[PDB]
RNA sequence: GGUGAAAUUCUUGGAUUUAUUGAAGACUAACUACUGCGAAAGCAUUUGCCAAGGACGUUUUCAUUAAUCAAGAACGAAAGUUAGGGGAUCGAAGAUGAUCAGAUACCGUCGUAGUCUUAACCAUAAACUAUGCCGACUAGGGAUCGGGUGGUGUUUUUUUAAUGACCCACUCGGCACCUUACGAGAAAUCAAAGUCUUUGGGUUCUGGGGGGAGUAUGGUCGCAAGGCUGAAACUUAAAGGAAUU
């Protein structure tokens, strides 16, 4: 993958993250 | 694409060249062969006429066919109608523009456009907007090919420019600046202000457009066409 | 500058500060120049000009307001109008 | 009840030995014991009171007459003026930008307020507390609170009725339409967001 | 070099060799001394003495027409200024651009100058309080640096 | 690897210039790095100027020339064959 | 000693009413109670009456500007343009 | 003695336009172009219909009355091509080689001042 | 109208085109360069105002006040956010036209946010000269920018004074460039990337095989998007750099 599109998926799968942490804390 | 055309007319023969009249256009006495040319109008009728519908119109000429001479070819005169006397439409000074094969062809590169314009009123009310146009030039002797300028001769420059323009403009008619125009004597007055500063090249008038227009005053117009 | 000179003069020639003050030194008469800023009313302006006129002395125009005045002078304080009792080391009088 | 504050500007009656009173909308710069040269011959200065017929294009006015004798129609709420766009000399009419951005035609006898309508950027600041909007409220008329037509009876309001709360018909309303029927929209020729330039 | 800025060049004054000097001079030092105190009591700060006795008197250098300095000469006859002329202009500066600063807001190019020019002030105050000079406690306060000027 | 001392194309000392547009494809390109090619050909096309000076009214003496200057990105002055490739030795070359 | 880190002027609204339009509130709030002065005497003085109205205490001279500032920028560009307008015309 | 027109000769691609034009140049003779002519959408701009689109034009201008006529050839302009059609000059050739003197040739395409902006986005028209 | 070719779409309601204007916003061609300025980002119409800066000239003054920097602070492209103004072209999304086995991609026509500006945030880039700052020395050559010096030098106004603009020589600071390789480097290459096994001028920051990973968690800043600091478990014997055929 291009390092702008890696970058892209992981900080959407961190938006997920964090957005799943917010209903739990 | 004769036959891809599907929707022709979603509403739903004689010539009309036999209801035009010709008419004969003449130029200020400010140039010498006046004879401008023919001009076609519709015939006049008695819902909108011919004069109203040729009152307004700007035809563009050559200067030097006005002339007859050919150093004036790179400069072409805006002529705009006004007034008609039965045949033979009348024209004024409306502007005047330096072609495009002239203009492109004095700016070159390695070289300084000093360019101006002034906002100035004639004698008559004409309120005009004047531009000039400036290049450095190599002098004799000299081997550096760039002969660019230091920006402090550029405006002082501008500067006597705009104030040649200024004095030559305010304190004389719109007849008279056309005259004035035609000899090329404001170059003349610019390259002896400005040999000083620096030597300088190509120095022309770009144009003479119009902004404002005062009263119609047809008195002026029978003496400029006598 | 005018700043500088009225500087110097306040350091070296005599002078007063305020308005009643330059008043007092119009009518005896033991003033030469008085400088008056432009944020002073314009009634006590025309009133110090008028004991100007009657005294035969010299009037100039600060072009800031009464901070700016006291400024230039040297004070913290507002000046409304400088009376220049005498120039000094300065040339405030025989210039500008 | 108005958010632009007023100015007491007081003349001397030319025929009669007697001090007139007038009430002039306060502008932007005018101050106490500020002199209001009022009248065609006076200059180009805040405050002054001069016809749009003498004054170069561009000029912002403010409380400007539709007609000439109106003593003030456009421009006059807060923070808001009218600009001049041109002058015609045969048929004298000024040319005018409205502070809805509406171009206007209006005699050159119309004698306008030079400035900016004093209280300007008055609605930047929220309400925050329903006690402030009462109170701006009661100085003005009785049009606070207001209850929402699909919450009514049937009887009561157009939109009204129902198990639940939808207002059932278009809320576009025609301009053709009897007093009962226009409760909505009225003439609206586009709904929805307004996205993009309104080609004014 | 240029503390504050990329440039590098050199720029300064060549003094001669001869410590007794320029020879043709015939003026008495004494003559020299109240020439100095005389530009010094109408304002005129010690490089202003210097330049106006370098071009229009044949004082070359007013260390080897005189036994001492012209700030030197200054301080002994009592016309010495209570805050260094450097500082004086680097703070009457500093006052200019913030005079500038409060009407045109939007210059970020005069707010980085203005911070080398206070921080300029700071490192050469704190040489000053050093080398007793200025008050142990001498501050560049914004809101007095105006009064400070005079 | 380095390929050129001037990385893009002529530009040492200013960081930033306006970019051009190219003519052919609309590319966006720095105006130093784009490659300009003046082009000062006549109004008329090869030859038929003969055919034009019996046609002319006045003594001819028109002639007039069109002045344009043409910029050209990278990709598409390679394919037009405007610029072409070299060896290393040629690169060097000015 | 700093009561209030980011409330400022408005910690009287408490917790009510966001914090978006509570930030609104203190930014124009602050010009609204911030003191101004005089341009007839220049003395810190000119303080906020009612909306639109700048009265002070020691010249007593009264101003119409903005709702919650002494000179709208607005204002000041209109005043620029009406000077400049009126040096051309009357020159 | 010689009545004049003047040309409007617009070059540009997929399509020619000559539009025979009287001096003042309110009216308007003869404005036939390249796309009436051709049954290929394709050739609209090419030389071989720019002539037989200006044979026509050269003709009705004749029988209208008007014997010469100016120059005035110009492109698309703008912000897109600056650059003539492909056929311009063939229909400059094509009313000059039918009896039709012309003079005074111009270049009126428009160069813009730093006008707007140019189709395309910043990486082209990729193709 | 457009494309390699087509189509969507606009056209008896006159499209497209031409001529006379008007309004709106954006932008600063050609002149434009191995050219200038700025700490960087960046900055190209004219005029006026405001303050600031480099270089040069100096027989003016202070006098070692200096150089590099944890912490800390200012500015910081584009994009993005908040509330107004503005909103013409281009145009994340989206709607269609195609091409294609499939095409919500490349191509065509529309088009919201955005592109402009005001006030407040965001502190990121291939933010690169992939080369930190200060100082000293070392092979030559030319051009060029700014200032200065000299030459009855040339040209210029009143032929001839000044000044200005050019020619030649020199000097200081620059953006840089051409040829060589003492010297360095793995090489590509370098007037430094040289004066490093003959190892030492002063100072700051960063890296210790490739993935996991700039991820998880804990702090911290931010309205959010996101920024700063920042692992471990586990897995692998290879990745990676310059050149040769």
């Amino acid at each position: 993958m291009r390092a702008k599109w890696r970058k892209k998926r992981t900080r959407r799968l961190k938006r997920k993250r964090r957005k799943v942490r917010a209903r739990s804390k | 694409a004769v036959g891809k055309n599907k929707r022709l007319s979603k509403g739903k023969v004689v010539d009309p060249f036999t209801r035009k009249e010709w008419f004969d256009i003449k130029a200020p006495s400010t140039f010498e062969n006046r004879n401008v040319g023919k001009t076609l109008v519709n015939k006049s009728t008695g819902l909108k006429s011919a004069s109203d519908a040729l009152k307004g119109r700007v035809v563009e000429v050559c200067l030097a066919d006005l002339q007859g001479s050919e150093d004036h070819s790179f400069r072409k005169i805006k002529l705009r109608v006004d007034e008609v006397q039965g045949k033979n439409l009348l024209t004024n000074f409306h502007g005047m523009d330096f072609t495009t094969d002239k203009l492109r062809s004095m700016v070159r590169k390695w070289q300084t456009l000093i360019e101006a314009n002034v906002t100035v009123k004639t004698s008559d009310d004409y309120v005009l907007r004047i531009f000039a146009i400036a290049f450095t030039r190599k002098q004799a002797n000299q081997v550096k090919r760039h002969s660019y300028a230091q920006s402090s001769h550029i405006r002082a420059i501008r500067k006597v420019i705009s104030e040649i323009l200024t004095k030559e403009v305010q304190g004389s008619t719109l007849a008279q600046l056309t005259s004035k125009l035609i000899p090329e004597v404001i170059n003349k007055e610019i390259e002896n202000a400005t040999k000083d500063i620096f030597p300088l090249q190509n120095i022309h008038v770009r144009k003479v457009k119009l902004l404002k227009q005062p009263k119609f005053d047809v008195g002026a117009l029978m003496a400029l066409h006598g | 500058s005018i700043n500088q000179k009225l500087a110097l003069v306040i350091k070296s020639g005599k002078y007063t500060l305020g308005y009643k003050s330059t008043v007092k030194s119009l009518r005896q008469g033991k003033s030469k120049l008085i400088i008056i800023a432009a944020n002073t009313p314009v009634l006590r302006k025309s009133e110090l000009e008028y004991y100007a006129m009657l005294s035969k002395t010299k009037v100039y125009y600060f072009q800031g307001g009464n901070n700016e005045l006291g400024t230039a002078v040297g004070k913290l304080f507002r000046v409304g109008v400088v009376s220049i009792l005498e120039a000094g080391d300065s040339d405030i009088l025989t210039t500008l | 009840g108005r958010g632009a504050p007023l100015a007491k500007v007081v003349f001397r009656d030319p025929y009669k030995y007697r001090l007139r009173e007038e009430i002039f909308i306060a502008n932007e710069g005018v101050h106490t014991g500020q002199f209001i040269y009022a009248g065609k011959k006076a200059s180009l200065n805040v405050g002054n009171v001069l016809p749009l017929g003498s004054v170069p294009e561009g000029t912002i006015v403010s409380n400007v007459e539709e007609k000439p004798g109106d003593r003030g129609a456009l421009a006059r709420a807060s923070g808001n003026y009218v600009i001049i766009i041109g002058h015609n000399p045969d048929e004298n009419k000024t040319r005018v930008r409205l502070p809805s951005g509406a171009k206007k035609v209006i005699s050159s006898d119309a004698r306008g307020v030079i400035g900016v309508i004093a209280g300007g950027g008055r609605v930047d600041k929220p309400l925050l507390k329903a006690g402030r909007a009462f109170h701006k409220y009661r100085l003005k008329r009785n049009s606070w609170p207001k209850t929402r037509g699909v919450a009514m009876n049937p009887v009561d309001h157009p939109h009204g009725g129902g198990n639940h709360q939808h207002i059932g018909k278009a809320s576009t309303i025609s301009r053709g339409a009897v007093s009962g029927q226009k409760a909505g929209l009225i003439a609206a020729r586009r709904t929805g967001l307004l996205r993009g330039s309104q080609k004014t | 070099g240029r503390m504050h800025s990329a440039g590098k060049g050199i720029s300064s004054s060549a003094i001669p060799y001869s410590r007794n000097a320029p020879a043709w001079f015939k003026l008495s030092s004494e003559s020299v001394i109240e020439q100095i105190v005389k530009y010094a009591r109408k304002g005129l700060t010690p490089s202003q003495i210097g330049v106006l006795l370098r071009d229009a008197h044949g004082v070359t250098q007013a260390r080897v027409i005189t036994g001492n300095k012209i700030m030197r000469i200054l301080k002994s006859n009592g016309l010495a200024p209570e805050i260094p002329e450097d500082l004086y202009y680097l703070i009457k500066k500093a006052v200019s651009v913030r005079k500038h600063l409060e009407r045109n807001r939007k210059d970020k190019d005069a707010k980085f100058r203005l911070i080398l020019i206070e921080s300029r002030i700071h490192r050469l105050a704190r040489y000053y309080r050093t080398v007793a000079v200025l008050p142990p406690n001498w501050k560049y306060e914004s809101a007095t640096a105006s009064a400070l000027v005079n | 690897p380095k390929k050129r001392a001037s990385n893009g194309r002529n530009k040492k000392g200013r960081g930033h210039v306006k970019p051009v547009r190219c003519v052919n494809c609309s590319k966006s390109i720095p105006k130093d790095k784009a490659i300009k090619r003046m082009a000062i050909r006549n109004i008329v096309e090869a030859a038929a100027v003969r055919d034009l000076s019996e046609a002319s009214v006045y003594p001819e003496y028109a002639l007039p020339k069109t002045y344009n200057k043409l910029h050209y990105c990278v990709s598409c002055a390679i394919h037009a064959r405007i610029v072409r490739v070299r060896s290393r030795e040629d690169r060097k070359n000015r | 000693a700093k009561r209030t880190k980011k409330v400022g002027i408005t910690g009287k609204y408490g917790v009510r009413y966001g914090s978006s339009l509570r930030r609104q509130v203190k930014k124009l709030e602050i010009q609204q109670h911030a003191r101004y002065d005089c341009s007839f005497c220049g003395k810190k003085t000119v303080k906020r009456g009612a909306a639109g109205i700048w009265t002070c205490s020691c010249c007593k001279k009264t101003v119409a500007g903005g709702a919650y500032t002494v000179s709208t920028a607005a204002a000041a560009t209109v005043r620029s343009t009406i000077r400049r307008l009126r040096e051309m015309v009357e020159a | 003695s010689q009545v004049f027109g003047v040309a409007r000769i617009y070059a540009s691609f997929n399509d020619t336009f000559v539009h025979v034009t009287d001096l003042s140049g309110k009216e308007t003779i003869a404005r036939v172009t390249g796309g009436m002519k051709v049954k290929a959408d394709r050739d609209e701009s090419s030389p071989y219909a720019a002539m037989l689109a200006a044979q026509d034009v050269a003709a009705k201008c004749k029988e209208v009355g008007i014997t010469a006529v100016h120059v005035k050839i110009r492109a698309t302009g703008g912000t897109r091509t600056k650059t003539p059609g492909p056929g311009g000059q063939a229909a400059l050739r094509a009313l000059a080689r039918s009896g039709l003197r012309i003079g005074r040739i111009e270049d009126v395409t428009p160069v813009p001042s730093d006008s707007t902006r140019k189709k395309g986005g910043r990486r082209g028209r990729r193709l």
